[PDB]
């Protein structure tokens, strides 16, 4: 029994060593180590300590070489030999790696037996030409009001998702991965994404809760998690976000669509400070490293949607950024926001004020992600963004003599907001948003007292179910409207708003 | 013979070398280590003494093993220039990445080259059409001039570049050099799609612009060279091949962040914030690298990408001074909903004197800017005291102004998409009279709202029908 | 350039030291001379620590120098000028350290490779023997370049050994193979 | 089920604190030195080896 | 441990070699390390302060730092003329600009 | 008019202007542009006052403008960090006081 | 830290007698609860009923670190947990003690932290 796996454990060790390389440490401690020897080194190769512990030569210098501790220092000691792995650092990718919980290493924490990979490749690599792009235009559907009309995100397509500390900023990508379980449960590859959750800087109970919680939505078999907890070393916690990102290409790489959510960024920054500070570089603007911006950029601009010729794959990516103070202004926010292509910052004294997400439409932009949309949902939602952006307005100036047309504008925008809001873990199917934003957009919900708004809403999907799912099936084939969904739409809101 | 040496350090991406013989390549030489992965092309920018130069390198470091063969290249890299380029996106090299291959070289030179003569310089005055309101009426470009943009969300800095390109480049018939200093490779390939689209590449007709693209995934290293051979490129047609040209540069933000990330490693102590102890002399070179001579009037296109939208912050500061106009977009604008997003009391135009523009432009902008002052200055008074409790002249100022301030707005026609409302592109001499009415009241007596998000006069006018209804 | 650069600070010394001596050959002579003052240093306690230590002038320093030239009256010259060198760098706590350079730097001129066969115990003569034939017809050590080889003993390393040159090593000791094991079997 | 698990865990660090005991036995033995011996001539067929 | 800026390699074999320049420690000097437009350069011992010095390049610059061992000559022009062990040779002059 | 870290262009259309009023007849223009080397931008400034002491020897007025002594001072933290001249100063070295009071 | 593994994957409600704090906020299994308010407003008297409570409810113990605890307060402590007889001398004890110092160095400061997580 346990007799059987020691067994098969000591007959797992054979052979003995074979080495011809091996420097022997300096000194030690601040999580770098000075090495002297290692003249055959790689730049940015991985090394291995005789504690066990392994790192990556940052500096090489004429007389010493600087690894870096991807580890804890009570491992290592002074004037330990240290041997090349004689690889750059490369983290092992394949198929197998689906369905499990891994650290950074690789190492499944999971423990659900050792990773099946296919290969393993190297943690930096540049992102896929200009050539290698083909402009997106499959979406990626979040059954989420908002987000999948008002701030449509595409395949491929980098949106940033920003906003106030620990509002459950989680739970809206997790919504994401929800929707796309029938997506995933799909038997269309291009319709299957693939989505990795880098957790990061995050307790390893509220990751295990994560994990749980995944596995009671049974979205664990077609999603793979990347754990860099709080615990883990914070060089570790450094290279975790391009490691998670390499898994992610292998998937885009077999020309298969796939999402990535990085949650969160602003640790990594502040893993990356740490790192910077401890090599004893200048600290940059706002005392964030001055090679800030270029970790970011390195990371984030990987996701791409690969060009038909060499391939058709993706490789969504969404980074969730904790706004200190909720204070946009601020560098690692910036400099993340020019990187994005759209935002969806969320508003801390709505989210409190249940819109439950809160997402605020002052501070949530896309630009390339409304390319990719269902055509009835651009149909319907047509300037929606822009007359809630008058409703936002309006209301700024009325807390005053408010004329007829503002008055109306703001009956209309007070309703509207409520046909906003959703309920969390709760995903929408994209047919079924298609009437309720007909009905908004034409003023229906004028015909619903602001109350029993969301009693209408519920009411209503299951009236155009009864009523008829002819037109839901309908988009859901076409997924675009013709005049004949659309007067069948004006013909089924009215009799619906009327009772 | 060439110089053969070996690598000492290799400290981040700046490779320090020591020469083996004797010979020493000056500073500003290019180096070619060649890698197992292609080449390195590194440039000489230190010497340090006992044969050890300190190099930058240009190309994504890894892999390189202390004593590899260095090969002296000599002297700045020098690109191929010629109307060849033209059709093409080249990489910081010089070489194709779009795949057409090799270029057909004409000319090849040195990316470093010294900025134009006082003698050399010419001083246009022409105007430059934008078809933009707020570009019009407040800030008139001039044809050969260097606008600037000092956007803070880069979302909206591409589109405004995208509508110039839109506007400005079909009008213009002249070769036009677009450079993307570390933008993002999606929209990259946005633009050379929308470009090839436009017909402005037709790759397998003519191109009578060029691209040069720079991601802003490329090591930092790269980044900063990326632009000097942009001005190479811009150089060979304005002096060489005489034409008159256009240039658009964006994001030149980073030409400075890249400077700033090099410096410290190149062994200077970092100036205050955290830009580099050489901020005006690297800027200064740049931007005097782009010029009107007397051989070429090359209008420049600038666009900023302030860090916290601090303007304060001396890297922006010193972008500022090196600008003919300004027209800074700025985060409360773009919250307004306003796209342009421009600030209407933060832009500046040396051609904003009556003695261009003509006296009766010049009135027209200066009620508006008062208006607009005294707007901004009641917004205080108009939070703590009701705005029906201000006096009644000062009402019908905040009226006007209101009015005033949506009147700005105008749906621009690339991202005619993005906003979702058909673009609007207004003459600029339509909108002087429309702006005059406006301020003369005329068009005063229908709803704020119809002026918000339109167009022209007329549009207004449409629209209050529409509203009517 | 020198026969291995061991680069460092005290070794630009020990470098110019090198080059200078060899440009006009002579290097055994002055390693050996400067090798004779320097034990003898060692071996007089008054300037065997207690005045190679900083607390003397450049004057009293060169006084120093002079008594030096006076205890072994021709070394070779060059090593004087390293003296007076040293006098005006007014450094001497890094003398031995530049002795111990310049060896290194010459006996790799002589091509005479040290290195070392770290153990538990002291071995076998056998062992010794075998290990140093095996290692001269190794590829590390091809032979053309002398082998030198020091067993010395380490009581850390608990059984097998490890042999060591040109940072290139086989490490085959049984402490880190019990440690290895004592691992696998804690998973 | 929960305590059978725990069981196994228990196990684990029981049949551990064996293998110690077995390291503080091998290293006491002459098979200390006669291993060395082993390795001697290992090391020996290794260095030959290259 | 002390780094002297007179530890350079190329000076201290010539040290230890016996014979070393002098008047090269006068009215002349190597330079010896050159980048970011502000050269160091070895020798010189009768400049004066403020004196504009002409680099064997042509590059003419001021000296604004007299070290201890390696007189710190900034330069007017681009460091693309200037190159390592030149020569410099003293103008003799502190800046001096025709007035009329 | 002493012009200092400006741009060619700028400082050629103020030469126009000054050509329009046909001032340029009595008026002196030294200008070290933002492309002039560093220390050029440092010296540029003493030397003009130089140019002005003549004026001043002569027994004649005149007027210097100083156009921005803010660039000196950005041109003298180069110079001066360039040359590990030691204080930040918050940015600009100490002895930038002494450097303008002079 | 234990393993990923060794983390439960779900919170169980600590109950405690105060039924404000378990309406209002209700205390988990390997909780951190962070304490806002001022002493004197009955931080000591919360905090020991937290005790009381705790033996009730579990039979558990407690661990009252105190970093950096000013001396004062913690005679006081002594005093009234000794009073309250949460600590009593051959009696029950449940609670122990680890008091910080102000005087002990920095370096004591950061591993009285420390030491409290291991007892």
């Amino acid at each position: 029994e346990v007799s059987s796996i020691l067994e098969e454990r000591i007959k797992g060790v054979s052979d003995e060593a074979n080495l011809n390389e091996t420097g022997r440490v300096l000194a030690v401690g601040d999580g770098i180590a000075r090495v002297f020897g290692l003249n055959n080194i790689q730049a940015e190769e991985l090394v291995e300590f005789s504690s066990g512990v392994k790192g990556m030569a940052l500096n090489l210098e004429p007389g010493q070489v600087g690894i870096v501790l991807f580890g804890s220092d009570r491992l290592v000691k002074e004037g330990e030999l240290v041997k090349r792995t004689g690889n750059i650092v490369d983290v092992p990718v394949g198929p197998g790696l689906l369905g499990r919980v891994v650290d950074a290493l690789g190492n499944p924490i999971d423990g659900k037996g050792p990773i099946d990979a296919a290969g393993r490749s190297r943690a930096q690599v540049k992102a896929p030409g200009i050539l290698p792009r083909r402009s997106v235009h499959e979406p990626v559907q979040t059954g989420l009001k908002a987000v999948d009309a008002l701030v449509p995100i595409g395949r491929g397509q980098r949106e940033l998702i920003i906003g106030d500390r620990q509002t459950g900023k989680t739970a809206v990508a997790l919504d994401t991965i929800l929707n796309q379980k029938r997506w995933n449960n799909g038997s269309d590859e291009s319709k299957k994404l693939y989505c990795v959750y880098v957790a990061v800087g995050q307790k390893r109970s509220t990751v295990a809760q994560l994990v749980q919680t995944l596995e009671q939505h049974d979205a664990m078999k077609y999603s793979i998690i990347v754990a860099a907890t709080a615990s883990e070393a914070a060089p570790l916690q450094y290279l975790a976000p391009f490691t998670a990102a390499s898994i992610g290409e292998w998937f885009r790489d077999n020309g298969k669509h796939a999402l990535i959510v990085y949650d969160d960024l602003s640790k990594q920054a502040v893993a990356y400070r740490q790192l910077s500070l401890l090599l004893r570089r200048p600290p940059g603007r706002e005392a964030y490293p001055g090679d800030v911006f270029y970790l970011h950029s390195r990371l984030l601009e990987r996701a791409a949607k690969l060009s038909e010729k060499e391939g058709s794959g993706s490789l969504t990516a969404l980074p969730v950024i904790e706004t200190q103070g909720g204070d946009v202004s601020a560098y690692i926010p910036t400099n993340v926001i020019s990187i994005t292509d759209g935002q969806i910052f969320l508003e801390a004294e709505l989210f409190y004020k249940g819109i439950r997400p809160a997402i605020n439409v002052g501070l949530s932009v896309s630009r390339v992600g409304s390319a990719a949309q269902v055509k009835a949902l651009k149909q319907v939602a047509g300037s929606l963004k822009l007359f809630l952006a008058q409703y936002r307005e309006v209301a700024a100036f009325a807390q005053s003599d408010l004329d007829a047309s503002t008055k109306q504008t703001l009956v209309r925008g007070e309703r509207l907001t409520q046909l906003l809001k959703q309920n969390q873990y709760s995903p929408l199917a994209t047919e079924e948003q298609v009437p309720l934003i007909y009905a908004g957009v034409n003023g229906h919900l004028d015909g619903i007292e602001l109350s029993r708004i969301g009693e209408f809403e519920s009411s209503f999907l299951s009236y155009l179910k009864s009523n008829h799912n002819e037109l839901l099936t309908e988009i859901r084939e076409k997924g675009e409207l013709s005049k004949e969904l659309l007067a069948s739409l004006k013909s089924a809101t009215e009799s619906f708003v009327a009772t | 013979t060439p110089i053969t040496g070996k690598v000492t350090a290799v400290i981040g991406a700046i490779v320090d070398v020591h020469f083996e013989q004797s010979e020493l390549p000056a500073i500003l030489n290019a180096l070619e280590i060649k890698t197992p992965q292609g080449k390195l092309v590194l440039e000489v920018a230190q010497h340090l003494g006992e044969n050890t130069v300190r190099t930058i390198a240009m190309d994504g470091t890894e892999g390189l093993v202390r004593g590899e063969k260095v090969l002296d290249t000599g002297g700045p890299i020098s690109v191929p220039v010629g109307r060849e380029t033209l059709g093409r996106i080249i990489n910081v090299i010089g070489e194709p990445i779009d795949e057409r291959g090799p270029i057909k070289s004409k000319l090849r030179k040195p990316i470093h080259a010294d900025p134009p003569s006082f003698a050399e310089q010419s001083t246009s005055a022409e105007i430059l059409e934008t078809g933009i309101k707020v570009v019009d009426l407040l800030a008139p470009y001039a044809r050969g001039g260097k606008i600037g943009l000092f956007g803070g969300a880069g979302v909206g800095k591409t589109v405004f570049i995208q509508e110039l390109i839109n506007n400005i480049a079909k009008a213009h018939g002249g070769f036009s050099v677009f450079t993307g200093v570390g933008e993002r490779t999606r929209e990259g390939n946005d633009l050379y799609r929308e470009m090839k689209e436009t017909g402005v590449i037709n790759l397998e007709g003519e191109s009578k612009v060029a691209l040069v693209f720079g991601q802003m995934n490329e090591p930092p290293g790269a980044r900063a060279r990326v632009a000097l051979t942009g001005l190479t490129i811009a150089e060979y047609f304005r002096d060489e091949e005489g034409q008159d040209v256009l240039l658009f540069i964006d994001n030149i933000f980073r030409f400075t962040q890249a400077g700033s990330e090099v410096s410290a490693l190149l062994g200077r102590i970092p100036s205050a914030v955290g830009y580099q102890p050489t901020l005006a002399t690297d800027m200064g070179l740049l931007q005097e690298r782009i010029t009107t001579t007397k051989k070429g009037s090359v209008t420049s296109v600038q666009a900023v990408y302030v860090p916290a939208d601090d303007l304060t912050d001396p890297a922006p500061a010193t972008t500022f001074a090196h600008l003919d106009a300004t027209t800074v977009l700025s985060r409360g604008i773009s919250e307004l909903g306003i796209y342009p997003a421009v600030d209407p009391l933060d832009s500046k135009s040396r051609l904003l004197d009556a003695a261009v523009v003509g006296q009766e432009h010049y009135d027209v902008a200066s009620k508006v800017q008062e208006t607009l002052q005294t707007y901004k200055s009641l917004q205080d008074i108009i939070a703590i005291l009701g705005m029906d409790e201000l006096s009644e002249q000062d009402k019908l100022t905040v009226e006007r102004a209101r009015k005033i301030q949506r009147f700005l707005s105008q749906p621009f026609a690339v991202a005619e998409v993005f906003t979702g409302i058909p673009g609007k592109l207004v003459r600029l001499k339509d909108t002087v009279a429309s702006f005059k009415a406006v301020l003369e009241g005329k068009y005063d007596n229908i709803p704020e709202h119809a002026f918000y998000m339109v167009g022209g006069i007329e549009d207004v006018v449409a629209k209050a029908e529409k509203l009517a209804a | 350039p020198p026969p291995v650069r061991l680069f460092g600070v005290e070794g630009t010394y020990a470098t110019a030291l090198y080059q200078a001596a060899a440009k006009n050959s002579s290097i055994d002579a002055a390693f050996q001379s400067l090798q004779k003052v320097e034990s003898t240093v060692k071996k007089n306690p008054k300037l065997g620590h207690l005045l190679l230590n900083p607390a003397l002038s450049l004057k009293d320093r060169n006084s120093v120098i002079d008594a030096i030239v006076e205890t072994h009256k021709n070394l070779d010259g060059y090593v004087v000028n390293l003296l007076k060198v040293l006098s005006e760098n007014n450094r001497l706590g890094c003398f031995e350290k530049i002795a111990s350079d310049f060896g290194v730097l010459n006996d790799a001129h002589n091509g005479l490779l040290k290195g070392t066969v770290t153990s538990a115990e002291p071995l076998d003569p056998k062992s010794f023997k075998r290990i140093e034939k095996a290692l001269s017809a190794s590829k590390l050590v091809g032979q053309g370049k002398s082998l030198k080889l020091e067993n010395v003993v380490k009581p850390e390393i608990k059984g097998g050994l490890i042999v060591e040159l040109g940072d290139k090593t086989v490490d085959l000791s049984i402490s880190t193979k019990i440690q290895k094991l004592n691992k696998v079997l804690e998973d | 089920v929960r305590y059978e698990a725990s069981l196994r865990q228990l196990e684990q660090r029981q049949l551990a604190k064996s293998v110690i005991s077995r390291v503080q036995s091998e290293l006491g033995n002459p098979k200390f030195q006669e291993k060395v011996l082993q390795q001697s001539i290992s090391e020996i067929e290794q260095l030959l080896s290259k | 441990t002390k780094a002297q800026p007179t530890e350079v390699s190329s000076i201290l074999e010539e040290r230890i070699k016996g014979v070393s320049d002098e008047a090269n420690l006068n009215e002349t000097g190597r330079v010896l390390a050159v980048g970011d437009g502000i050269a160091r350069v070895f020798g010189l011992n009768n400049i004066q302060a403020e004196e504009l010095v002409e680099f064997s390049s042509g590059v003419k610059g001021m000296a604004l730092n007299l070290e201890p061992g390696q007189v710190g000559i900034v330069l007017f022009g681009s460091d693309r003329l200037v190159k390592e062990g030149e020569l410099v040779k003293r103008t003799g002059n502190i800046v001096d600009v025709p007035v009329g």
